[PDB]
């Protein structure tokens, strides 16, 4: 047995880089320090389909093909397509994402990542009002008040609290005892159970609650005696806790991006954090989901100028979320072909989008059996980033960390698959 | 007598107990600062294969800190 | 019964997706609906019984589970997945992001069976190409 | 090609053509007086029993209109004292069309005379009036100085308890070895303080300095109160009973009514079932309570000043102990002779 | 004067046709109009490939009136940045109708998609049917939006109409959904029907009038009382309105919401 | 049309409706004073064999007083 240390975990945006992998043959048989989810990715569950070779279905049933045939037919679909959708990206590394941008440019495609079903609304909000953030270490070493707003880290970022709240930092040497922990959620989540304050507000009224809080913050009277199910008196007491912070951090998640108002819930939250800096240092961090969703928006931004929902059909890059987003093209029946990489929209898009996936050619660069492969025409299996392939990923607050290669795989990496698909798309055009 | 008992089937691997424990903190600065141990250390429990795993129960002083830090009652102080 | 449908994460649904969405584990973790025990009593069902969820946008059959994370009165929880996404609201309001959370649904007891993962997707009727 | 749409308890009858006609009935505004059914030239309207529709739960609408008989002339709409029937033509409501006779009524408030006492808002049997008023802030009707010496203060809480307006606030806490005190601050909210002097008299260590200036400096530091606001009479909820006119202490409200008539009550036929009292949309009818024991009162008391002679009480009474006469119906000029016969047929 | 575009059956992959405007049609024969470039997905194509073209040429855009006599539900950006003239669409349109418009007028006889009149500067847009999101909105990230013009929607609109408005006038005769007037700075919004929630969210200036019912409102607004007989941007309003000033979550906010008294007592 | 309907199977025979009815009261001083009729009278309804019994539905003016006075909804104004 051998123990490989300092491994970076390829699941969620916490992007822990202290994982120990237990390697036996050439295979990862156990972990240390990784949480229950991260461990499940590193280890193979027996009875689980791990595609060993590309597949193509013959109107109704899948047959094994070679890499060159699968890549070739995939290139033909994208070359002939007039509005191809290239979606996913969040669970692979940045060098593959960069090739994807060039390929989307070459195919006149719209390229988009899981941000469009995730923190896309935070992207729209931050473009309109701003983005006051910090890195995890400032939270650990300085944070006096820690808020989890509409996110459930114990189930979705399991080690997030232990690394940022219970940790003993430079100016917070007593860890959990040095911080007031606040959670905002209509459910009594296991994250809420650990809180000093739990605002169990009415669902989809965050925007109303944040409007009252900010009016209070700027010295105004709160119109109604109860807002979002929270009594006026406790609105102000909550604003006083935030005003009296020495260093506050607002972690927020899907409870306010998926809710009514979507990006405008993030908008009002950001502007409160900004204005609070006249009374107390305050900052925010979106709880980005996958380990490298942040990386795609970084790569796509610096190459093209825009972070997601990027449409190259006209040559120039153009950007209108609400127009050029994965769900918009599918539900409005604009997309005439779709390439999925490192994502599962078959499992995780709404019914109305899947209706369109049923009618169009679907390419899936995917290692495992999923609802998307069940809706797929071509399946191309890759080496998995973080276990069998290396590359850069970006943590939820922008910190870049290189994913490590722990064991060998005979399958091709995403980037090599994408470089060959780009080669053939040009040949046809 | 009352001692530390783990319920791995309920555990998330979140690590709050590992970090919160003062014995662990005292012995491993990485644990004190919220990280999983990378250096070789003898501590009371760690997260291993995704769940809590008790390694040195004799070092446990039964203070109750880890129990408070777990929201899903996966680590406890009970008889035996 | 009219209830508000909320959806999202679970440690077991995360373990399941990284173990394999083709496995039975995933059905057990994601083809479920979490309810407060008082709500189960009022509709007359126990843990393990199945429920028919109907919305303006679709329908699904999921297995009832007692919520260990208590819910507000009138709310139920379906973990993210293709079962939840049969019924939640697809429209993005010109933001690209669907309304995955807090959707009015109708829930009803049923003797129908939970559809496993490959059977569930056939409802969308994939045509080969 | 006429149509009838039923939305809830409301009824819409529409006919399309070069001239689009539509008759809209709003159940919630209907007082079930019956006048529409009587005036209808083609007997297209059936009005359900007044008492039952007011005192009991019913799923039926208060009236029924027959599509096949209705000629959409709009007499029922014209006569309706409660604005529950509106005929629209090329969609403009007939009340704005001079071709259609209109019942003459009005309800007005002289806002310059009005002093915003709000009696009419309370008195209005239809909640048709909104009266707003902006009072001065408390701080501006009062004058003084007050300051608390926090070093002298021992945080006994006696002033906080005694303060009759809760103007004093103490930041209580449980002591710790790091902070061995039972409170960390004390404050007076001068937006609330009315300078009564209680706190300073109760203070055990004379830590509060307080001076009231009202009597010597009130002429200069306290501005004379001048109370603003406005009025609004909802024209569709309004029914011209005149309660506001009669309740107004400064005669700022004026009301004119559509019908002239009388109310006639037979006290011995009346058995005081209270139906007409509950039915009356203008609060004309009441059961006076005797003031002293042994005293007797008139069984059913009226005040015709508030009466509009819609006839709903008479219609609701199962022993016809109450009857309504109607001498005059004031309208804009009528040219059609059909319209003049319908309006005169409602006179008695 | 009159140039007729008869649309051929519309493709599943939408068209973008910024050049369908009097400005471009001016001074061209029918054949040259047949050759105007439009987009269809990632292909550059000709307008003639999707429209039959008849009518009379004219050299000045003031004298040209374009008629699209048929449904064009899948063509975007019609009339974009037009300066003068007239467009009439006898059917539905997709997104961005009249985006960036400077002058002239567009009439849509059916529905319009999102971003109708986005970044409007002058002229008129009339939509006889329903509209989408972001009527008279700004563009992503920009804090300067619509600065002039008039948009009239006879049906209903949805979310964030008048987003970051900075001048001009929007009239929705029907209902809207949520966040009308979000981040408004200046201008006039009149909603004759109902509003679900968050009218005037985070507005700094301007005026929003609601003649129907707001189901919910916002605690950052201060109630000023009632005003009768109001006059706003040349529009005469009868009746009484509850008057609110906000949104005081924003510093220095001077925005005004008027809500009709008859249906807003709960506000 | 809306009319008076008796539900004798729910009826208590308590007599509140008979006394409350103004038509009955006007017609029988004993009923007006809360007694069951002893003199022969023609009234709208009586309690007979322990339950409410409608005798003269044509004199009913459907005012609703009886309904308000019955706690068990044994007498009603409804269709037919
Ligand atoms: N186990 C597991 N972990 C994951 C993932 C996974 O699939 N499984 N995926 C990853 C991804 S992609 C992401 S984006 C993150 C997501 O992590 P989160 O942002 O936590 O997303 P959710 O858990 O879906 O929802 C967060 C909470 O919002 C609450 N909520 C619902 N409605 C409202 C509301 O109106 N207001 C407020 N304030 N809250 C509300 C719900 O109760 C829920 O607990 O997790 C990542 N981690
Ligand atoms: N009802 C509901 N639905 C939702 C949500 C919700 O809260 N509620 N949340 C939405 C959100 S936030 C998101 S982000 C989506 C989830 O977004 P998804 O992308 O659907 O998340 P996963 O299911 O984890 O998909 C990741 C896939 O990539 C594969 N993969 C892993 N490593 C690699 C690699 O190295 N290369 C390649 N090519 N593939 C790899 C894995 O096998 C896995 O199938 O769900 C959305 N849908
Ligand atoms: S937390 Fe997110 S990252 Fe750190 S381990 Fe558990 S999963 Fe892998
Ligand atoms: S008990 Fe006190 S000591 Fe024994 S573990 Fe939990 S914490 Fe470390
Ligand atoms: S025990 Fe409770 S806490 Fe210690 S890890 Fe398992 S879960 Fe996180
Ligand atoms: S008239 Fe008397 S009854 Fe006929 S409608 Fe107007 S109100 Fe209802
Ligand atoms: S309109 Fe002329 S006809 Fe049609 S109902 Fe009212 S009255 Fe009878
Ligand atoms: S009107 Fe006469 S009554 Fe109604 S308010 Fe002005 S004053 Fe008080
Ligand atoms: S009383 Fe004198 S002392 Fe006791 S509190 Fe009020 S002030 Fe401080
Ligand atoms: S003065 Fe009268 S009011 Fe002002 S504080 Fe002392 S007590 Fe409360
Ligand atoms: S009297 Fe002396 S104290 Fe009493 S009020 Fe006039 S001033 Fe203030
Ligand atoms: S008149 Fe009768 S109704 Fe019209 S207002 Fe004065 S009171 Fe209210
Ligand atoms: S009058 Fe006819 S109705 Fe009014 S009370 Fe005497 S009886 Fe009951
Ligand atoms: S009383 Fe005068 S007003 Fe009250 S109802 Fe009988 S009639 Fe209509
Ligand atoms: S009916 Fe209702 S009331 Fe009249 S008797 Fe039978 S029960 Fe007593
Ligand atoms: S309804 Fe009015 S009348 Fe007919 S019975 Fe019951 S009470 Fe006597
Ligand atoms: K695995
Ligand atoms: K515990
Ligand atoms: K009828
Ligand atoms: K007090
Ligand atoms: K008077
Ligand atoms: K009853
Ligand atoms: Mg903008
Ligand atoms: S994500
Ligand atoms: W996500």
């Amino acid at each position: 047995m051998e123990y490989v240390k300092n491994v970076v975990c390829p699941f969620c945006g916490t992007l822990c880089d202290d994982i120990i992998c237990k390697v036996e043959g050439n295979e990862i048989v156990g972990t240390i320090n990784a949480c229950r989810i991260g461990h499940s990715k590193f280890v193979h569950a027996e009875g689980a389909m791990r595609y060993k070779k590309p597949l193509i279905r013959k109107n109704g049933e899948f047959v094994e093909v070679s890499y060159d045939e699968a890549i070739d037919k995939a290139a033909k679909i994208l070359a002939e397509s007039k509005r191809p959708l290239m979606y996913g990206w969040s669970c692979t590394e940045c060098e593959a994402q960069a090739v994807g941008v060039e390929l989307a440019e070459e195919a006149g495609a719209v390229i988009d990542n899981t941000a469009s079903v995730c923190h896309g609304p935070s992207v729209l909000a931050l473009q309109d009002v701003g983005y006051p953030i910090c890195t995890f270490g400032e939270v650990k070493n300085r944070a006096d008040v820690v808020v989890y707003w509409g996110c459930n880290p114990m189930h979705a970022h399991p080690r997030h609290m232990s690394r940022n709240v219970f940790a003993r930092g430079f100016f917070r040497e007593r860890g959990r005892s040095d911080r007031t922990l606040i959670v905002v959620d209509p459910r009594k989540t296991d994250s809420a159970k650990l809180a000093d304050i739990h605002l169990q507000l009415d669902f989809d009224r965050d925007y109303e609650l944040l409007d009252a809080m900010r009016a209070c913050l700027l010295g105004h009277e709160i119109l109604y005696d109860e807002v979002a199910g929270v009594p006026r008196e406790q609105i102000e007491e909550a604003v006083e806790v935030l005003k009296n912070a020495q260093f506050g951090i607002l972690f927020f998640g899907m409870g306010i991006t998926h809710s009514r108002g979507k990006h405008r819930n993030i908008d009002t939250a950001i502007m409160m954090v900004q204005d609070l800096n006249d009374y107390a240092k305050w900052t925010l961090i979106p709880m980005r989901g996958h380990y490298n969703v942040t990386g795609f928006n970084q790569v796509c931004t610096w190459e093209s100028g825009y972070p997601y929902c990027v449409d190259f059909s006209g040559g120039e890059p153009r950007y209108n979320p609400g127009e050029t987003g994965a769900n918009d093209l599918l539900q409005n029946r604009e997309a005439d072909a779709m390439m999925v990489i490192a994502s599962d929209p078959g499992a995780h898009f709404p019914q109305r989008a899947l209706e369109r996936m049923a009618e169009i050619p679907v390419i899936a660069i995917e290692p495992h059996r999923t609802p998307t492969t069940e809706m797929a025409d071509i399946i191309i299996p890759p080496a998995i980033v973080g276990m069998e392939a290396e590359g850069t990923a970006y943590r939820m607050e922008g910190v870049p960390i290189r994913m490590k290669k722990v064991v060998d795989s005979d399958l091709l990496s995403d980037r090599e698959i994408l470089e060959r698909l780009l080669e053939k798309v040009r040949e046809y055009k | 007598a009352i001692g530390l008992k783990a319920y791995p089937e309920l555990c998330h691997g979140c690590g709050n107990c590992v970090i919160a424990c003062p014995v662990n903190a005292l012995r491993s600065p990485e644990v004190a600062g919220g990280k999983g141990p990378t250096d070789d250390v003898e501590i009371i429990m760690i997260v291993e294969d995704g769940v809590v795993n008790i390694k040195n129960p004799d070092l446990c002083g039964k203070c109750g800190t880890c129990v408070e830090s777990c929201p899903v009652d996966a680590i406890r102080l009970e008889e035996l | 019964m009219r209830v508000i449908l909320n959806t999202g994460r679970t440690i077991w649904q995360g373990q399941a997706i990284e173990s394999g969405k083709d496995l039975k584990m995933y059905v057990d973790a994601a083809a479920i609906i979490q309810m407060n025990p008082e709500m189960m009593k009022q509709l007359g069902i126990a843990e393990g019984d199945n429920v028919k969820v109907i919305s303006e946008y679709g329908d699904v059959v999921v297995k009832a589970v007692e919520a260990k994370e208590p819910l507000p009165e009138g709310m139920v929880y379906i973990p993210m997945g293709p079962w939840a996404n049969r019924v939640i609201r697809p429209y993005t309001d010109s933001t690209a992001t669907p309304s995955f959370k807090n959707i009015p649904v109708e829930i009803i007891p049923t003797d129908e069976e939970v559809l496993d993962m490959p059977t569930l997707m056939k409802v969308y009727g994939k045509v080969g190409q | 090609e006429t149509t009838e749409v039923i939305e809830g308890k409301n009824i819409t009858v529409e006919r399309t053509g070069e001239e689009n006609r539509r008759l809209i009935f709003q159940d919630c505004l209907c007082a079930v007086c019956g006048l529409c059914g009587e005036i209808c030239p083609v007997s297209a309207i059936e009005v359900n029993p007044t008492g039952a529709m007011v005192r009991t739960e019913q799923e039926k609408s208060k009236i029924a209109i027959d599509e096949n008989k209705c000629v959409l002339c709009g007499m029922c709409s014209s006569i309706c004292p409660f604005q529950a029937l509106d005929l629209q033509i090329d969609g403009t409501s007939i009340k704005e069309l001079a071709e259609y006779p209109k019942i003459i009524k009005s309800a007005e408030i002289d806002d310059e005379t009005c002093i915003q006492c709000k009696a009419c808002e309370t008195a209005c049997p239809q909640d048709a009036i909104t009266i707003t008023r902006e009072l001065p802030e408390r701080k501006d009707l009062v004058t003084g100085e007050i300051e608390i010496d926090k070093d002298t203060c021992i945080y006994c809480g006696m002033c906080e308890e005694m303060c009759p307006v809760d103007a004093i606030e103490i930041d209580h806490q449980t002591p710790s070895s790091a902070s061995p005190v039972v409170a960390t601050d004390i404050r007076v909210d001068e937006d609330k303080c009315v300078h009564c002097g209680i706190c300073k008299r109760i203070c055990p260590v004379d830590a509060i300095m307080q001076v009231c200036r009202i009597c010597p400096y009130g002429e200069y530091e306290i501005k004379t109160p001048e109370v603003t606001g406005t009025s609004y009479i909802d024209p569709e909820l309004c029914v011209n009973c005149g309660w506001c006119q009669e309740i107004c202490p400064v005669d700022a409200a004026t009301v004119t009514k559509p019908f002239e008539g009388e109310l006639i009550i037979d006290q011995d036929t009346c058995q005081a079932c209270e139906t007409c009292v509950m039915v009356c949309p203008c609060n004309v009818l009441s059961f006076p309570k005797p003031e002293k024991p042994g005293e007797k009162t008139t069984k059913l008391h009226k005040d015709e000043r508030f009466c509009i002679y819609c006839g709903a009480c008479e219609r609701s009474c199962p022993v016809t102990a109450i009857t309504v006469k109607r001498n005059r119906i004031n309208t804009t000029p009528i040219r059609s002779k059909a319209w003049k016969n319908a309006f005169d047929s409602l006179l008695k | 004067s009159e140039i007729i575009l008869t649309p051929k059956e519309q493709p599943e992959v939408p068209l973008e046709a910024p050049n369908i405007k009097p400005d471009v049609f001016a001074g061209k024969s029918i054949e040259e109009i047949k050759n105007i470039q439009i987009m269809h997905g990632n292909e550059v194509v000709k307008l003639g490939d999707f429209f039959e073209v008849s009518g009379e040429p004219a050299d000045a855009p003031e004298d040209i009136k374009i008629i699209i006599d048929g449904d064009v539900y899948n063509t975007k950006r019609i009339g974009q940045e037009m300066t003068a003239g007239e467009i009439i669409v006898r059917g539905n349109v997709n997104m961005y109708v009249g985006a960036g418009m400077k002058g002239g007028k567009i009439t849509v006889e059916g529905n319009a998609g999102s971003w109708a009149g986005q970044d409007m500067r002058g002229g008129e847009i009339e939509i006889l049917g329903d509209a989408g999101d972001y009527v008279g909105s700004s563009y992503r990230g920009d804090w300067r939006g619509m600065s002039g013009g008039t948009i009239t929607v006879h049906g209903n609109a949805d979310n964030e109409i008048g987003e970051y408005m900075n001048g001009g006038k929007i009239i929705i005769k029907g209902d809207v959904n949520i966040m009308p007037g979000i981040h408004m700075n200046n201008g006039l919004i009149i909603i004759e029907g109902n509003v679900v929630a968050r009218a005037g969210g985070e507005m700094a200036g301007g005026t929003i009038v609601v003649k129907g019912m707001m189901q919910e409102f916002l605690a950052g607004f201060k109630y000023l009382g009632v005003e009768k007989d109001i006059e706003v941007d040349g529009e005469e309003l009868p009746g009484a309105f509850y008057k609110f000033e906000g949104d005081h979550a924003i510093k220095g906010a001077k925005g005004i919401v008027y809500a009709a008294v008859g249906c807003n007592g709960h506000i």
